[PDB]
Formats: C-alpha cells, sequence, structure tokens
C-alpha cells in the first residue's frame, strides 16, 4: 500500500561552503541518492516528498577534517506491503527442488520466496508469471536493500469466510476518516472503468470461488462485473453507499457482517442481518463497527487492485495461452 | 545508504543476561577445533564471524579488513548453568532476602521503603533471615552460607542439614521472583536476579583477544571441558549427583571465573 | 487443537497473567517464567515450566501516555502490530477494549483493570477474541490506519510547532 511516512536522518557533507549555496536542491538531490529505492525504517521509500525541517549545518568536532552534518526531517512517499496482500505479476526466476524464487513486475519491489510443499506451486516454469499471494507472515524490509523479503504462493481462491458481530455504533470521526479509503475504493473502480471490459469479466469468473453459470453481467453504476452465485433469499447491501449514508447518520451498523465467496470480493457488496444467518465454520468475531468496516475496505481495495494489476499485466491472448497451465490449475481448485 | 555523523551523549551500565548474548552474538561455538588448514575453524572460537586478525582473511560479519574491523563477540551455549563472576556477592544478598521455596522475599519490604534504592537490598540482606518461615508457602528459611574453597559455590543450612546450590537450583529459585519485588527493593527491571545465571556465555571478539594471547587458552580449555557436561543434565535440590559429574561442573564454572576475575 | 495449547500460546506476553487454583482443572505449563496470582490476590512467579492449574485468565489493560506514542513514531521503525498496541494503550484507539469485554462478571478484583474470565466456555471466548485482535492488528487493515494518524499526528505536531508559531 503506497502511503505517506516521516523520517528522520543525519547526512554528512563533505564541502558545506558549496552546500550552502543552494542548501534545499543540494539537500533533495543528497536525499534522493541515498535513500530513493532502499528499505529504510521497516518501510520501502519510493519517492522524497520534501522536508518538513531541518537543522543548521553544523561542523563536526571530533576530527579535524573541516566537514559538515546536517539532522533532516522529510516525507517520503514509501510503500508497506501486508499479510494476504494480493499482487497480480511476479516473475519466476529460479525453480529449484529447495524453494522458488519470484519478483514483482508492480511497483512494489518485493523478492517473494515460494515452498515447493504446496501443489499449487512446482508447476510455475522459469519465466512464467504468475500472480501469487503473501502468506500469514511479515515482510521483512531489510535496511539497504533495493527489495522486500516475503513469503507467499500462488493465490488459490479460499472457500470459507468470517462473520463480524458489531456492537458499537460508528463514530462520525471514524466514518470520516474511512472516507479516505471510501475515496481510495472510488478512484480504483474509476481505473477499472477505463480498462477492457472482457478481461475483467474473465479474471473475475477465473477468480470466483464458485463457477459462473453464464454470462449475466451485474451493475450497480459504481461497479461492472459477472453476477455469480446468491445466499438463499437475502440480499447484499452497497459498502460505499452505506458509509456515504452513515456520514449523514442515517444508517445503524450494528449486528453480523459477512462477505461469503458467493459474492464478488472486487465488489462493494456486502451481507449485513440482525441474526447469524450466515453458515460459517467459527465462531463470529466480536468487533466494532470501524474494525469491520476497515477489514471489508481494505478487502475490497485488495481485489480490485489484484484484477486491475491482473489486466494490466495479461494484454494480449498470447500470455493467456502461455499461461493456461496456470490457468488450468486455478479452475481445478473450486468447489462444486 | 550512508552512517551519518553522531556523538555519544550518556553511556548506560546494566548486567548482561543470556537474551543480551545470544541476540548480540554473531554466532554460536559448537567445536573445539582451531583451524581447517590456514583458515580459522568455523564453529570455533577463532571463527572470522567473530572478527579478524590476520591479512589473509577478512571478517565475514562487515567484510571488513583487520584495520577497519572491530571485532563481534559469539555465543558458547553452558550445558549447565553458570553463575557471573561480577556478581556472585550480589547473588548472595538475593537468596538470604527472598523464599527459596515460592520466590516471596522473605524480609518485610514495608521497612525499607524510606531508604535510598543503592543500599536497599544491601540493608534488606544484612539483617537475619535464617529460620524465618515465609507467609505463603510456610517453609523455614534456610541459612545461606559461602563456601571457603572457592569464590562461587552457596550452600543451604536447613536447622544441620546441608545442601549445595548448584547454579541451576539457584537460577531456578531466582525465576521465581517478580518484578514487584525487585522494584521495592531497590533494584531496577534490568536488574532482575533471574540475569545473575547464565546458560549461554559470551565469547569476547576476537579483537579483544589477538595473537591467533593466553586467554584464547582458557576460551579453549573452558570450550572443551563444557562438551563433557552432559547436555541433558538436570539438578534439583535434595538430589544426590555423581562426584564424576560434580567434579565436572566445579572446573567449568571455575575456569569462567578464572576468565573474567584472576588475579583480580 | 488443545485448549491448553491455545492458553500457553496466550500466556507469552507480559500481558494476561493468570490466576491458579488447586481445584486440579485445566492445568497449563508456561513457556518461560511467568508471574500468576491466586486466589485472595497473591503475586507470586513461577519458572520456565510449572504445572499450574488455570482458575481463570485476568487481561491486563495498560495504560500509557500519547507521549509514547509520539516518541516511537518519532522513532519510525515501529511494527504496525506495536503502534497499534501502544496506540489502544494511549487511548487514541480502543481496538484492544473493542475486541475485549467479554468479562464474565466481577468474579475477580485486584489493583489493574482488565478482563476478568472464570468458567469453561467463556476462557475459549476469551482466548478466540485475543487471537482475532492480534489477527486484525497483524491483518491489512489497521496497517493503513495506525500508519495514516502517526504520520498525521507527527505531521500536525511539527505544523503548529513550526507554522503556526515561530
Amino acid at each position: 500500500m503506497i502511503d505517506q511516512k516521516i523520517f528522520e536522518t543525519t547526512l554528512n557533507i563533505d564541502d558545506p561552503t558549496n552546500f550552502c549555496t543552494n542548501v534545499e536542491a543540494h539537500l533533495l538531490k543528497e536525499l534522493e541518492n541515498i535513500y530513493v529505492g532502499k528499505c529504510f525504517k521497516n518501510s520501502f521509500i519510493l519517492n522524497i516528498t520534501g522536508v518538513i525541517q531541518r537543522s543548521p549545518c553544523f561542523i563536526m568536532r571530533t576530527n579535524n577534517s573541516g566537514r559538515g552534518y546536517m539532522h533532516v526531517r522529510f516525507s517520503a512517499v514509501v510503500s508497506y506491503l501486508n499479510a494476504f496482500d494480493l499482487i497480480a505479476a511476479v516473475k519466476i526466476i529460479k525453480n529449484d527442488s529447495n524453494i522458488i524464487l519470484g519478483e514483482s513486475l508492480l511497483t512494489e519491489p518485493v523478492t517473494i520466496v515460494i515452498p515447493s510443499s504446496e501443489s499449487q506451486n512446482n508447476v510455475a516454469e522459469v519465466g512464467q508469471i504468475v500472480p501469487v499471494q503473501l502468506a500469514n507472515s511479515s515482510v521483512y524490509y531489510i535496511p539497504g536493500r533495493q527489495q522486500a523479503s516475503a513469503t507467499g504462493s500462488i493465490f488459490i481462491p479460499k472457500h470459507t469466510f468470517s462473520v463480524y458481530h458489531v456492537q458499537e455504533e460508528l463514530t462520525q470521526e471514524q466514518a470520516l476518516n474511512l472516507t479516505k479509503l471510501v475515496n481510495i475504493i472510488e478512484m480504483l473502480l474509476e481505473s477499472r472503468s477505463k480498462k477492457d471490459f472482457k478481461q475483467i469479466c474473465f479474471f473475475e469468473k477465473l477468480y470466483y470461488t464458485y463457477s459462473i453459470s453464464s454470462d449475466e453481467i451485474l451493475d450497480l453504476k459504481i461497479w461492472k462485473g459477472p453476477k455469480g452465485k446468491e445466499m438463499s433469499r437475502l440480499k447484499p447491501c452497497n459498502v460505499l453507499s452505506f458509509l456515504y449514508d452513515a456520514l449523514k447518520n442515517k444508517n445503524s451498523s450494528l449486528g453480523f457482517w459477512a462477505r461469503p465467496p458467493n459474492l464478488l470480493k472486487s465488489s462493494p457488496l456486502a451481507y449485513q442481518q440482525d441474526q447469524n444467518s450466515f453458515n460459517a465454520t467459527e465462531l463470529p468475531i466480536i468487533c466494532s463497527a470501524e474494525v469491520m468496516f476497515v477489514t471489508l475496505l481494505k478487502e475490497i481495495i485488495n481485489y480490485l487492485q489484484f484484477i486491475n494489476d491482473l489486466c494490466d499485466t495479461f494484454n494480449n491472448e498470447q500470455l493467456i495461452k502461455r499461461h493456461e497451465n496456470i490457468w488450468m490449475l486455478i479452475e481445478q481448485r473450486k468447489i462444486g | 545508504m550512508e552512517a551519518g555523523y553522531a556523538e555519544i551523549a550518556a553511556v548506560q551500565f546494566n548486567i548482561a543476561g543470556d537474551n543480551d548474548h545470544k541476540r548480540q552474538g554473531v554466532m554460536e561455538v559448537t567445536i573445539s577445533n582451531l583451524f581447517e588448514g590456514t583458515l580459522p575453524a568455523e564453529g570455533g572460537i577463532y571463527d572470522a564471524r567473530m572478527g579478524t586478525t590476520d591479512h589473509h582473511y577478512k571478517c565475514i560479519t562487515c567484510s571488513h579488513q583487520r584495520k577497519q574491523c572491530m571485532g563481534h563477540p559469539g555465543i558458547l551455549q553452558m550445558h549447565a548453568p553458570v553463575l557471573q563472576p561480577l556478581f556472585i556477592a550480589e547473588i548472595r544478598r538475593w537468596l538470604r532476602v527472598i523464599c527459596l521455596n515460592c520466590g516471596a522475599p522473605i524480609v518485610d519490604l514495608k521497612r525499607y521503603e524510606h531508604l535510598i534504592r543503592p543500599k536497599r537490598l544491601i540493608e534488606a540482606a544484612s539483617s537475619q533471615t535464617e529460620g524465618k518461615q515465609c507467609y505463603v508457602c510456610k517453609a523455614v528459611h534456610p541459612k545461606i552460607v559461602k563456601d571457603s574453597e572457592d569464590y562461587f559455590t552457596f550452600w543451604a543450612d536447613q536447622q544441620g542439614k546441608i545442601d549445595k546450590l548448584y547454579p541451576q537450583i539457584i537460577r531456578e529459585i531466582f525465576s521465581r521472583v517478580t518484578y514487584d519485588t525487585v522494584v521495592k527493593l531497590g533494584r531496577s527491571k534490568n536488574s532482575h536476579p533471574e540475569k545473575l545465571v547464565l546458560k549461554a556465555i559470551q565469547i569476547p571478539p576476537i579483537s579483544i583477544r589477538p595473537g591467533i594471547h593466553d586467554i584464547n587458552n582458557v576460551i579453549q580449555y573452558l570450550v572443551r571441558k563444557n562438551l563433557l557436561i552432559p547436555k541433558d543434565l538436570q539438578i534439583v535440590r535434595g538430589q544426590k549427583i555423581p562426584l564424576n559429574i560434580d567434579r565436572n561442573l566445579q572446573t567449568i564454572q571455575q575456569l569462567y571465573y578464572n576468565f573474567l576475575l584472576d588475579s583480580v | 487443537p488443545i485448549e491448553a495449547y491455545i492458553r500457553q500460546l496466550l500466556v507469552d506476553p507480559d500481558v494476561v497473567p493468570i490466576v491458579s487454583e488447586k481445584k486440579k482443572e485445566l492445568r497449563v505449563r508456561p513457556s518461560t517464567r511467568k508471574e500468576i496470582f491466586l486466589i485472595n490476590g497473591t503475586h507470586l512467579a513461577v519458572p520456565a515450566e510449572a504445572p499450574i492449574e488455570i482458575y481463570g485468565l485476568k487481561l491486563r489493560l495498560k495504560t500509557f501516555s500519547p507521549q509514547c506514542f509520539m516518541r516511537m513514531a518519532e522513532i519510525g521503525s515501529f511494527s504496525p502490530e506495536t503502534l497499534g498496541y501502544v496506540a489502544s494503550g494511549a487511548n487514541l484507539t480502543n481496538f484492544i477494549r473493542v475486541f475485549m469485554k467479554c468479562v464474565d462478571q466481577e468474579t475477580w478484583k485486584k489493583n489493574g483493570e482488565g478482563v476478568v474470565v472464570t468458567t469453561k466456555e467463556n476462557i475459549i471466548q476469551f482466548t478466540h477474541q485475543y487471537i482475532e485482535l492480534y489477527k486484525f492488528l497483524r491483518s491489512g487493515g489497521h496497517s493503513w490506519l495506525i500508519n495514516r494518524l502517526a504520520e498525521e499526528m507527527v505531521h500536525r505536531k511539527l505544523d503548529r510547532e513550526d507554522q503556526g508559531s515561530h
């Protein structure tokens, strides 16, 4: 997830007289040379946005070199990868008996180790681009490295889900905070709308937990995609509209919230009920409205980004025919 | 990436336990060999991960030459717990204060709440605690006596019955002490008595012991004699361990004491 | 799998100490020395292996200061799991107190405030809530959140100390 961050650092200056001429420009250039494209303080710095504040260029006191140093606090655009994150393009580099290596081709530099034990792996031949999902573990950001260390496997769609029992109302400040995620989802939806609809439908049908019976596209005037199975007589509710109405204090967030596999994970739909009617196989998670909303919004963001990057990477039928081996493997692991 | 200019503003002194030595160590010593041909043997006490003092090879840790390498500590896993030579007296002050059966303090903490922290534990241990009965487990506190034949052996005298407090028994006793007792006795949360017994010692960096000194012979003897102690050794208060194992434990603890506090 | 295994996993942090009983039930052994309580409220530690019957679980709700979160955001290298924990403890967020509140009753009272649970099934509920809380703290969500608030609060402090003042 691309985000902002603020760092502190100390930079050494060999020629203080030359540095003091255009201090802000020299500072930006040296910061870009040192920190851009490297992992530092549990994050990977993408760009240097600016310098919030600095210190006067002091002169080093413990040596007679005459050099200087300056403490700089700067805002940088960084990226942080989380567990269960969906990456739609990694290049298989090494395929040996021990492990499998891949490198992401997206704007999030990360090297991914893959265990050969899992059956979904060991099929991705060297040179194939396979969309993978990061495993339930932390992503290692080793200082000084141009990539991130992570573990994961080829993204096989899951068949289970989680139910959130909400006993707390959504406060105005929490809704205002969540409007940022709502804006992110909106921008992702408008970016998706510019892409090819055929590729969108193909990939959503491919990564559906179930199998779409026939061509039937569901439309909400803000998200367009194929329509799949339902849940008896239960109807889904739009999450974006619910959040917008909650900003005006017009809805109640209490009760059982769920996103069972019959819903398209890249769609803003969700199920809200007054009773635990979902046939889940675990105890419902007691949480506030804000926690459930954060989880669902980030899941929607993840799946929207996954579909968008998958369509970006595979822009022609030649790549699809090349990766039909992976596509059939994905298709096989589906519940009837 | 570059390291910015910095200066030291303050220095903090603490007691290093097993966790500090395990996380600050760059390798674990596992063999008593010294070389494999001309290069240092991997896993020995001269392993190049600890540093380098020869032109032939560079440091494996920082990839520097012997001039720019400051050395890196290693870890030696002791098969039996060992006491800290520098703080043996402190260990005594803790054995006479807390109960040896449940860890609850045998002295009244409220009696020392007005003293300053540096002398709270000293003044608590100065009082007569032998024969005092714990108010929780109802166990009579024995007499903690220092063996006069060495500098690190303790005995418990329960109404004439004498037991030897092996470092494993001392560690089990100390791990039963809560942080509330440590704070209320003037010590800090970084000076818990459980750190006074080491099951993993630090092999100093090669930069501290160049000449791949005579202190390296002590470490090599300590490494070789550590492997004589069985790994699965377990000591429980009251157990009569064989004289073969008891003799080996004495030398290992004495070797480490002479490694740190010889002729001091 | 096993409730004993789950509780042993839950015993690891300094938070959630346990109360021991002589009823001879729910026995478990920690992976390290653990400070526990007993009925009538006496605080005693146990070594890295000691069979302690489990009367109930008391998760302590630690109260920090916003200056601690300010310092940790100033450092900037902390994991989201720790930042969110401190923010919940500093009342900047309430995730810990939201996932908790499976309290049976006022079945056990002492100095520290928190969640006390003393029965069979509600201990299972407590373990489930703790596991879900830490999964949320390590989830993709709460990583966009804690980072957002940590960045924005530091930025606002810098603005009010430089832009709003002189």
